[PDB]
C-alpha cells in the first residue's frame, strides 16, 4: 500500500489548497472537514489505515457536495 | 597545537572511531597499490558525532589526502 | 498666532438646574476632553458625547478619543468652567470618575466608558437631548486585557459559524479583574478593527520567520528534564509535536533577535495605550489620586 | 524658597571616615520603592531587592517602577534626594563603566560583575550595603538583554563545550573604552526561575505563531488590496519546508498576547537622560531629564 | 484534452505563486494582472475553454518583460 499512499499522500493536500482558493455559503462549515484533511498522517501501524482512509473521505464528499451545492 | 618552528603539523583526522581510522586508510592504500581505479568510496562518518566544522572538514581532508596521494 | 491655551473656559448656552450645578462641583479635578482647543469653547464640543453614532463602534470611539485633547477640570461656579491642560512631566491630582480601585505605583490609560452592568448612570447630568460623557481612567493591566478581548473577539468572529460566535462573545465581554465585573458595550466588527487585525497578522507571520530555529523549539526540549507548574499548563495549548544544535552563530543569532524584538513592538503596541498617569500615593478615600506625565 | 528635598536619616552610627565616604558621592541615581517624604536608609538602593534565585530580568522590571533620585546635599543625620524634574538639566555621576559622550540616551541598569573588581568599595554598614544602577548610553543597553536572552537559550545543553565557545564570545561584549565580561545568569548549569520564565516567555510565543497565522492569513488575504498580505502565507507555507474545539483556539490566541506583556519588560526601554556638555576625564556630565 | 489541459493548471500555478514574490517597478498595475491570472478557470463548455487561454496568456507575457524591464 505505501507505494500508493505516497500518492494518496500528495494528492490528499493537494485538494486542501484548492477548497481555500473556493467560496463557500457558510466559511465556517468548510474548516472542519479540511482540518482534518490538513491533519493526515500515516503511523507505521497498518491497523489504523481502514479509519485512516475513512476520514479522509468524510473529508471529501462532504466538501464536495458543498461545491455542487446539493443539500 | 604546535607553535615551535620546523614542525608543521601533519595532517590527521579529529575525533573518529578506531574503526572508522584504520579502515579508511587501507583505502589510501589503494592508490599507491593502484592508482588507476580510485573512489571516494566512503561516507560512513557520522554528523551526530563532534559538531559542524569538526565534521565538515573530515570530508575535506579526505579529498586532501586524496589529491596528495594520487599525486 | 498664541500657542493654544492652557486655560479654557466653557460656558453653557443652556439653563442649568440648581441639582446640576452641584454636579460639577462633585466633578472637579477630572478628565475631560476636548477636541477644538479653543480659548473659549461651546460645551456642545465638550465631552466624548458628539463623537456617538448608530455604529456604536466602542473600537471607533477607542481611536477617536486619542486625538482628543485631555484637561483637567478646576474652579467650578457660576455657569462658568475653567478647563486645564498641565505641563508634561508635572505633577497634579486627578479624581477618578470611574469605579475602580487605583493602586499605588501603576500607570494609567484614557479609555471609552464599559457600563457598569446595572447602568444606574448615576444622574448623568444632561440637558438639551445632550449628555455629558466622560471617558474613564484605568489601570494598565485592565487597559491591557481590553484591547486584546476586541482583537481576539475579531479573529474568532472569522471562520466560524456566526451563532459560534455569540458563544465566545459572551465569555469574552465580561471582565472580572480587580474584584469589580465589566462588560463591553456593543463590540461591533469595523474596518478600524480590520486595520487592527491586519497589523496583527502582519506581526503573527513574520515573528514566525524572524525566531531562530534554537528559540522555537527550546521550549519542547526543556520538557526533557525539568518540570514545573508553567511547563505543563503551558504545553497543553501546544501542538503534541540528547541532540546537537544544526548550528550556533553567535553573530547570525544576535542578528536574528534584534529584528525580533521589532516586530513585536509592532505587535505589543496594538494592545497598549499612550500611557497618561503614573499615580504614587493614592487617596485613602480611593477617590481620588495624584498623577504625574500627564498629557 | 529652598528646592524641595526628600530626607533620609541612616540608623547605624557612621565614622567621619564613613560620612565621608558618601560626599565622594554626591550627584548618584538613588531608587526610591515610593514617593514618600520621609525614608530610611534600608529603603535605598536596590539592595532590599537583592535576592539569590530571582534573576537580574526582576531587578529589569522594578526598577522601572523605582523613583530615581540625585543626593543633592549630603550632611550629618538627614541626608537630601532632589527627584528629577522632566525637562530640566541635572548632572549626574558617572557610575557607569562605559564612557559617557555628547547626546548619549542613558537608561538606568542594575549594577554587574565578573568576580572580583578592582573596587568593589561604597558605604557598608553591618549586613546593608548600597548598589548605586548603572547609567548604560541606550545602544549598548538593548546589547545587554540581546546577549542575556540568548544565553539562557543555550543553558538546557550546557554539555557541549562547542556550545561554551559561543557563550564565552556573548560572555565579553567589547564596547570602545571598555572590557566587559557580563556574568552568566546560569550558576551551577540550573537555570534561575526568572530565566526560565524569560526563555518561557519568548519561546513560547515563537511557537503559537508557526501554526495559528496558518489560519487568519487565509481568510483576510483576498480582501486585502495592498497584497503585501498575500505573499506573507508564501514564507509560512515555505516554513514548513523541513520535514479541534473552537473553544480551544480562543485559549490558544490568549495566551499568546498575555505571554508578549510578561516579555514587554524585556522589549521596550525608557530613556531616563540625555547628555549635554562631558566634564573632564569623564567623572560626571550634566543630562538634562528626560522622562 | 485529458490531463494535458489540466497541466496547463500546475504551470499556471506556479506562474501565479512566484507573481507576489519579485519585486516590480509598479505596485496597483502589476496587481490586476496578478488577480486576472489568478482568475484563469476552464469553462463546463468546450468551445469557451480557448476564451480564458486567449486572455490569460496575454496578462502572463506582459509580467515576464517587466521582469527584464523591457519596454
Amino acid at each position: 500500500l505505501s507505494s500508493v499512499l505516497e500518492e494518496f499522500e500528495v494528492r490528499c493536500v493537494a485538494v486542501a489548497r484548492r477548497g481555500y482558493t473556493y467560496p463557500f455559503g457558510d466559511r465556517g462549515k468548510a474548516r472542519d472537514h479540511l482540518a482534518v484533511l490538513d491533519r493526515t498522517e500515516f503511523d507505521t501501524d497498518v491497523r489504523h489505515d481502514a479509519e485512516i482512509v475513512e476520514r479522509a473521505l468524510v473529508s471529501a464528499v462532504i466538501l464536495a457536495k458543498m461545491s455542487v451545492r446539493e443539500t | 597545537l604546535v607553535t615551535a618552528i620546523g614542525q608543521t603539523e601533519p595532517i590527521a583526522f579529529v575525533h573518529l572511531k578506531d574503526t572508522e581510522v584504520q579502515r579508511i586508510e587501507e583505502n589510501l592504500e589503494g592508490v599507491r597499490r593502484n592508482m588507476f581505479c580510485v573512489k571516494p568510496l566512503d561516507l560512513n562518518l557520522d554528523r551526530h558525532a563532534n559538531t559542524a566544522l569538526v565534521n565538515a572538514v573530515n570530508k575535506l581532508v579526505y579529498t586532501g589526502r586524496l589529491i596528495m596521494n594520487v599525486r | 498666532m498664541a500657542a493654544m491655551e492652557a486655560n479654557i473656559f466653557c460656558t453653557f448656552d443652556h439653563k442649568l438646574s440648581i441639582a446640576d450645578v452641584g454636579k460639577l462641583t462633585k466633578l472637579v479635578a477630572a478628565v475631560v476632553p476636548i477636541p477644538q482647543r479653543l480659548h473659549l469653547i461651546k460645551h456642545y464640543q465638550l465631552g466624548l458625547h458628539q463623537f456617538v453614532d448608530h455604529t456604536r463602534g466602542y473600537v471607533r470611539l477607542r481611536g477617536l478619543l486619542r486625538n482628543m485633547t485631555l484637561t483637567l477640570m478646576r474652579r467650578v461656579e457660576g455657569n462658568q468652567i475653567l478647563l486645564h491642560v498641565p505641563t508634561h512631566g508635572l505633577l497634579y491630582t486627578v479624581l477618578n470618575t470611574g469605579p475602580v480601585t487605583w493602586e499605588k505605583g501603576d500607570a494609567l490609560c484614557v479609555l471609552p466608558p464599559l457600563f457598569h452592568g446595572p447602568l444606574a448612570r448615576e444622574n448623568l447630568l444632561t440637558l438639551g437631548q445632550w449628555e455629558l460623557v466622560l471617558p474613564w481612567i484605568v489601570p494598565m493591566p485592565l487597559a491591557l486585557e481590553i484591547n486584546q478581548r476586541l482583537l481576539i473577539m475579531g479573529l474568532f468572529s472569522l471562520d466560524r459559524s456566526y451563532e459560534e460566535v455569540k458563544a465566545a462573545v459572551q465569555q469574552l465581554q465580561t471582565i472580572t479583574f480587580r474584584d469589580a465585573t465589566f462588560t463591553i458595550p456593543d463590540p461591533v466588527i469595523d474596518q478600524h478593527l480590520l486595520i487592527d487585525m491586519k497589523t496583527a497578522c502582519l506581526s503573527m507571520s513574520m515573528v514566525a520567520n524572524l525566531a531562530s530555529e534554537l528559540t522555537m523549539t527550546y521550549v519542547r526540549k526543556l520538557a526533557l528534564e525539568d518540570s514545573s507548574m508553567l511547563l505543563v499548563k503551558c504545553q497543553e495549548l501546544l501542538m503534541r509535536l540528547p541532540a546537537r544544535p544544526q548550528h550556533v552563530s553567535p553573530d547570525d543569532e544576535i542578528a536574528r533577535l534584534s529584528a525580533l524584538f521589532v516586530m513585536l513592538r509592532q505587535l505589543d503596541d496594538l494592545i497598549r495605550e499612550q500611557v497618561v498617569f503614573t499615580v504614587c500615593d493614592v487617596s485613602p478615600d480611593n477617590k481620588s489620586a495624584t498623577c504625574i506625565f500627564k498629557g
